[PDB]
C-alpha cells in the first residue's frame, strides 16, 4: 500500500524520472505500474510478479 | 491464461472462478484449436515436397 | 498436473498446458507519508 494504492506484486528498483507534481504511473491497461513511496522520493519500479 | 486476465494474480478471485466452472476450459480449447491450424496451414502450403 | 487439469487418468502423447509460475503472495506491508504534524503537547505535559 503506497499512499492508498492497494495492490500485490514484487517490488524492485528502477530509475524512471518523475516530475514533482506527477506521482502515479499508468500503462496501456490504465493500471498502476510505477509508483513513488510517500515518505521518501524514489520511483520504485514497473514490476509485477 | 484464464485466472490471470480475470483475476489480478490474487487468491480471493481465484477461488471464486471455480464456481463458474468450465467457462474457461472451453476458451483455451478453442485458442489451441486455432493455434494448431496455423502450424497446419504453413505445412500444406510450402511443404508439398 | 496434466492428470489434474485434464480431468482424466490416462493421457496421450503430446504437449499440454497446466498452469504458470506467477509469484505467490507472502505478506502484507504498508509505507504511508511523513507526518510533520505533531500536536502542541509540550506545554500540555511540561508546563511549569
Ligand atoms: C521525515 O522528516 C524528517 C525531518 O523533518 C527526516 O529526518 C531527516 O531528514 C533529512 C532530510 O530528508 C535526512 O537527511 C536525515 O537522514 C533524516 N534523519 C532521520 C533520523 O531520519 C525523516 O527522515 C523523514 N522521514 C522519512 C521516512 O524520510
Ligand atoms: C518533557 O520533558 C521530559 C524531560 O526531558 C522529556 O522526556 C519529555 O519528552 C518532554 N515532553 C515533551 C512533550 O517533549
Amino acid at each position: 500500500n503506497f499512499n492508498g494504492l492497494k495492490g500485490t506484486g514484487v517490488l524492485t528498483e528502477s530509475n524512471k524520472k518523475f516530475l514533482p507534481f506527477q506521482q502515479f504511473g499508468r500503462d496501456i491497461a490504465d493500471t498502476t505500474d510505477a509508483v513513488r513511496d510517500p515518505q521518501t522520493l524514489e520511483i520504485l519500479d514497473i514490476t509485477p510478479c | 491464461d484464464c485466472t490471470m486476465y480475470i483475476c489480478g494474480d490474487s487468491t480471493e478471485c481465484s477461488n471464486l472462478l471455480l464456481q463458474y466452472g468450465s467457462f474457461c476450459t472451453q476458451l483455451k480449447r478453442a485458442l489451441t484449436g486455432i493455434a494448431v491450424e496455423q502450424d497446419k496451414n504453413t505445412q500444406e502450403v510450402f511443404a508439398q515436397v | 498436473e496434466t492428470k489434474c487439469t485434464l480431468k482424466s487418468f490416462t493421457v496421450e502423447k503430446g504437449i499440454y498446458q497446466t498452469s504458470n509460475f506467477r509469484v505467490q503472495p507472502t505478506e502484507s506491508i504498508v509505507r504511508f507519508p511523513n507526518i510533520t504534524n505533531l500536536c502542541p503537547f509540550d506545554e500540555v505535559f511540561n508546563a511549569t
